[PDB]
């Protein structure tokens, strides 16, 4: 899901 | 031997400055010097390094101007390769150790027994011969972002994009290599070889797929495999 890095990379 | 016009010292800036903001403590000072239950206690720690990466690639604008679904491939491709990176430019040839994170000093075996297997004599080989190498925060920020502007990614969109972008971190360095004029020969085709080097250590990602249980391990650490 990349849920986290997602969070992490959009700030 | 073409030196760096001034829009490359710019972009040589931008990329040392960005990994120099990103990467853990000069302060050798603050180093350690210290199975799933070793396995656990070692992938507790990678994910602050995770981040690190997550980091620099986001302190560099033409990384920015990618779409996020080509940001998550791009830093799932680099994350092994960069911390390989950093943890083989901390090599102390005295200790025979690598530092990891802000400063715990690993042995060959200890990171064997972390669950890196054949990858840690590969990163541990690379380090040792990154020593004569003498690779400055600038030499090591460019390769970091030649290995961040992969095209060769499965699942990208802006493929052509990106390759534009690794052209130009790819002259910017040789040039700077060319400014630079270290006392080893082939210096430029010798690195290529080191990028090739870091590459095949984050082409063994399945070689975790195959040591997977799962709530074991880091959410970070599972997200970029
Ligand atoms: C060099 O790798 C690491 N670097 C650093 C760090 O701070 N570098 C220095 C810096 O960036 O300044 C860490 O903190 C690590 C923590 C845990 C760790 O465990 C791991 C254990 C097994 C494992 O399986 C594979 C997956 C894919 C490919 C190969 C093996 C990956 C990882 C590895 C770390």
């Amino acid at each position: 899901e990349n849920a986290l890095l997602r969070y992490l990379l959009d700030k | 031997k073409p030196e760096p016009t001034d829009e490359e010292w710019e972009l040589i800036k931008t990329v040392t400055e960005a990994h120099v903001a990103t990467n853990a403590q000069s302060h050798k000072q603050k180093r350690k010097f210290l199975d799933l239950e070793a396995f656990s206690h070692f992938t507790k720690i990678i994910t602050p390094a995770i981040t690190r990466v997550v980091d620099f690639a986001k302190k560099l604008p033409m990384f920015c101007e990618l779409p996020c679904e080509d940001q998550i491939i791009l830093l799932k491709g680099c994350c092994m390769e960069i911390m390989s990176l950093r943890a083989a430019v901390r090599y102390d040839p005295e200790s025979e150790t690598l530092t990891l994170n802000g400063e715990m000093a690993v042995t060959r075996g200890q990171l064997k027994n972390g669950g890196l297997g054949v990858v840690s004599d590969a990163i541990f080989d690379l380090g040792m011969s990154l020593s004569s190498f003498n690779l400055d925060d600038t030499e090591v920020a460019l390769l970091q972002a030649v290995l961040l502007m992969s095209s060769d990614r499965p699942g990208l969109a802006c493929v052509e994009r990106i390759e534009k972008y690794q052209d130009s971190f790819l002259l910017a360095f040789e040039h700077y290599i060319n400014y630079r004029k270290h006392h080893v020969t082939h210096f430029w085709p010798k690195l290529l070889m080191k990028v090739t080097d870091l590459r095949m250590i984050g082409a063994c990602h399945a070689s975790f797929l195959h040591m997977k249980p799962t709530e074991l391990f880091p959410p970070l650490f599972l997200e970029v495999f």
